[PDB]
């Protein structure tokens, strides 16, 4: 087994940690057994070949900005995430994360990963979102940004309804060679 | 649609009838397995046919496999079912060749030798040396494979899932039944839960079927009668300490298993999740009615047991697991840095989760310590000593592997580890290396 | 010099002593065998060592060859010798590898699977899959060879000879003993008798050692006390019809044999040779003390019996033999022309010997018929019929094979055969083809 | 699974038939079970490889004169035979046998074979031989002849002592192969 170092970056209350615990422990978010350690090591099969994808998780608040530079080297691929039902988090991909990671390791590829797609339809979310006068993000405008930001692909997924979950990680590990 | 009910139908048909019908249906089962990619279940079907024929010939007086079905006990103990009843030896042997075709395709290489042994004895008596030579070459080639792949990820036997059905006037023969589903290799909870939902929804209507994601025991009284329910939960094969000694290889870890386990979280506060001082987890071992691999890929759960772990046991467990895992990582002949730095950095530089020193804060400080049972704190102290130990051993191991592209990462690991020592000290009031 | 006494000397040494001397001496016997080319007796030596070690280990409580020596009972029933009396398992196996090396060099390939079978089980227990595959590949190559050469003129297992020694104050251990000597195969009577004479004569002096060519039972009273005597007589392995059924292959005809046979001519006139009406023949079956192959290449004959054949029984026999041999020569796919013409011309056109019609005249004539037992003449009448059959079948076979520089040879064979029919008729008064 | 045609020729009392019987049944001369059939066959190992050498026994009487050479074509090798204690069988080698075989079969190799070499030292034989002013035939004389009549070589043997026996047929097969 050859090991891949993948790294995940983006906001914190967006629920990317949720997506990740969901995929590496095979569990619905409700049933995750919490751990006091970070980073998750998952075994994935692609093109008929098993590899162990190591995931280095980084939370997103500005305080940690200085220590995070240290875990970047030899990363085969990055995963840069937003939430479709959090517009303010869509912007932060343009204004915070993509320029950062691009500035450190320009040539290393990445994805834009839309999360909480189950929520985009729900009436409660979209109405209380319209109170604040914002609409949820369509994969149209997000793939507009994929084809805008030198993004390898825009992929989306739901940790709650289990939709598109496998696809994100397959697309990562394959874009790492 | 639904290859799973079709097999159980054919199998249910295989009782109250004649030997030849039992055969006809197992063969049918096998071609469904074959065509659905469940190659181990295709092989267990051919072996049941072999045992049927052997047994029927034995009872008829036709005469190693003259013994009966016991001839095959070493492939699988399920074969004992064929003991509860125009064939001949050449039909028997060919059934054993079908078996071998599918042991090969099912990557269960380790059994080809056992299935070939009776066949070799048929060809000793007919002095057929070319077939002996073929047979021996085959077994040879089979162990060559085992040598290449045993205890590695190149051979993927399956992922198991509890599936339980609940809906009063919806499910018919599976209503209230609980199953283990053996799914093809690396199938995820996301994949298996979505196929079940789309199957039964084509069955009962688009938005009438609900997945139960909770892993607690479903009490049916609490179910909205307007829907059909499918509880789906990842499980791994469960083993006793004796057993864990007695199974060396991954295949032995997947061969003849009827017990499975899954962990459910809960808090004394009645929630599912909570801080480290109140988080518990229940461990549940389901027991099937038949070992895997079997003539079908899903098997009923006939009994169940569970034990519960308090927060201090949750910490004892999870800390022991990382110490061992980090050791195992530093004993290995070829340490791969990426897995090392991942597990090491994931101990000393946590930025998302609480961190190990949360267990140290909750359980080892003197005030919080008096509350819990003494021998548990005394154990947890030693394990945590060993944890700082393994951490230092890993930091030194990893210092050799660095190519100075990420030199300072090793420094920052050091500073974080030393902070962790100072705090662990003031908490335990010991110097801790 | 005298490698044969050396083996027996070492072997006699391996009794009344300890397990380790027995081993040490068998090993020594084996290096003498190896370098003398008696490769099967080197292999039988290593296999006795192996069973020794197994037995000693079992008895010490060290635990397939945990059974004892019976583990090896299928290589040879001599192995039961090891049941009377700082080793370990890896030494046991290494001895079994010595055996396999020498079964290979002795072309007794059919035992390689059996000597390897226990080793496979040792490596099943230690999950050493690569060594399992080597063991299986070896056995595979072994039957590959067997398939290549079995039941053909390629494999030469030995020619056997009775040798008996007689001289009061000359022989010392072999004195009066009678042996079967297993000689490297195709060894002629000329070679073995001349070899024995030169050995023992270097022992006793140039013309003090006499060859006994007569094959009758030596009575010592008739022996010139002035000499040492060595009776040498070609023998072949003897089987009852049941046994001849149970042994299929050439190797099978040379494996685990303790009985040998030789035919002595004599006449009722008390002479050795005579015409067909008074020439008789005795058939003598010697029985050894241990089967071949064994740890030595000569084995004592412990018992003996003989039967005698009438002139008419000598004829019933040799004609049956002749019908069979010519039929057989005409069933073969690619018939060997020269051997065909050889046996045919030697039946229908004999000019140096009496001819079949000598038996026909002596035994089938009406007056001479009255002399002999009736149903025996009836037998010989039928046999003589079948004989004319096979002769005509061959005479037609060869007409196809002729390259037309042999036509007139073929007319003349035919014409002689037609005369032979005429006479056979006038003796029996039947149309005879 | 091959076969070699060797034809044996010569006078009758020179013990040639006793040579073939004794060698191809591995019995001493006093011990063979007599057979009513002609033509012996023996498997011989040579240069490490078996062969089936087939021995066509011809009678040497002056009656089978017309029929004997029908046995000649397809011959790979010839053995002309004489007894060394029989000088008439020697001159008959020169005068009748080698002339006949080379007339029918000019290209086929042949071997001079002396038999009965044990009687060359037998006193009663040398005495019946000397009384007629005759001596036995010596090795050097038999070999000078084998060279002069272009035989492949001279081989001699003793069916009763086995000396030289094997070599007669080993050199026969060697002659047959080239």
């Amino acid at each position: 087994m050859q090991t891949i170092k993948c790294v995940v970056v983006g906001d914190g209350a967006v629920g990317k940690n949720c997506l990740l615990i969901s995929y590496t422990t095979n569990k619905f978010p409700s049933e995750y057994v919490p751990t006091v350690f970070d980073n998750y090591a998952v075994t994935v099969m692609i093109g008929g070949e098993p590899y162990t994808l190591g995931l280095f998780d980084t939370a997103g608040q500005e305080d940690y900005d200085r220590l995070r530079p240290l875990s970047y080297p030899q990363t085969d691929v990055f995963l840069v995430c937003f939430s479709v039902v959090s517009p303010s988090s869509f912007e932060n991909v343009k204004e915070k994360w993509v320029p950062e990671i691009t500035h450190h390791c320009p040539k290393t590829p990445f994805l834009l990963v839309g999360t909480q797609i189950d929520l985009r339809d729900d009436p409660s979310t979209i109405e209380k979102l319209a109170k604040n006068k914002q609409k949820p993000i369509t994969p149209e405008t997000a793939e507009k940004l994929a084809r805008d930001l030198k993004a390898v692909k825009y992929v989306e997924c739901s940790a709650l309804t289990q939709k598109g979950l496998k696809n994100v990680f397959d697309e990562a590990i394959l874009a790492a060679l | 649609p639904e290859m799973l009910v079709d097999l159980q139908y054919s199998l249910a048909n295989s009782y109250a009838s004649t030997p030849e019908l039992r055969r006809t249906w197992l063969e049918s089962m096998a071609k469904i397995h074959a065509r659905n990619g469940d190659l181990s279940e295709a092989a267990m079907c051919y072996i049941h046919i072999a045992a049927l024929i052997a047994e029927y010939l034995k009872r008829k007086g036709y005469w190693m496999f003259s013994m009966g079905w016991p001839a095959f006990l070493s492939i699988t103990p399920n074969i004992k079912e064929e003991g509860a009843m125009p064939y001949n030896e050449n039909i028997l042997v060919e059934q054993l060749y079908m078996c071998v075709e599918f042991l090969w395709k099912s990557e269960r290489y380790e059994l080809i030798a056992d299935v070939n042994k009776p066949i070799i004895a048929v060809f000793e008596k007919q002095r057929d040396f070319k077939k002996l030579s073929d047979l021996y070459y085959d077994i040879h080639r089979s162990y060559l494979k085992v040598a290449e792949v045993v205890n590695s990820e190149k051979r993927l036997f399956g992922r198991y899932y509890r599936v339980a059905f609940y809906g009063q006037g919806f499910f018919e023969e599976e209503e209230g039944k609980e199953y283990i589903y053996k799914e093809p290799k690396l199938t995820g909870l996301s994949e298996i839960s979505q196929r079940l939902l789309k199957l039964y929804a084509d069955k009962f209507g688009a938005d009438n079927v609900k997945i139960i994601q909770d892993s607690n025991k479903v009490n049916p009284k609490d179910l909205d009668p307007k829907y059909a329910y499918i509880q789906v939960t990842y499980v791994t094969p469960f083993f006793e300490e004796k057993e864990i000694e007695d199974r060396k290889t991954d295949f032995e870890m997947h061969h003849n298993i009827n017990r499975f386990v899954f962990e459910t979280p809960f808090t004394l506060s009645g929630k599912k999740h909570g801080g480290v001082a109140e988080q518990c987890k229940r461990r549940t071992v389901l027991t099937t009615s038949h070992l895997f691999p079997y003539v079908k890929k899903r098997i009923q759960v006939i009994s169940q047991s569970s034990t519960e772990l308090n927060p201090i046991e949750v910490a004892i467990d999870e800390m022991s697991r990382k110490v061992s895992e980090l050791n195992q990582l530093c004993t290995t002949e070829e340490v791969d840095m990426i897995r090392l730095q991942l597990k090491l950095q994931g101990s000393v530089s946590v930025k998302v989760n609480a961190g190990p020193m949360a267990y140290a804060r909750a359980f080892l400080e003197e005030t919080n310590a008096k509350k819990y049972p003494d021998n548990q704190v005394k154990l947890l102290k030693e394990i945590f000593r060993q944890f700082a130990d393994a951490c230092g051993q890993a930091l030194d191991v990893n210092e050799r592997l660095i190519k100075e592209d990420q030199l300072e990462y090793q420094e920052e690991l050091r500073s974080h580890y030393k902070d962790m020592l100072s705090e662990l000290s003031a908490i335990m009031n010991e110097q801790i290396t």
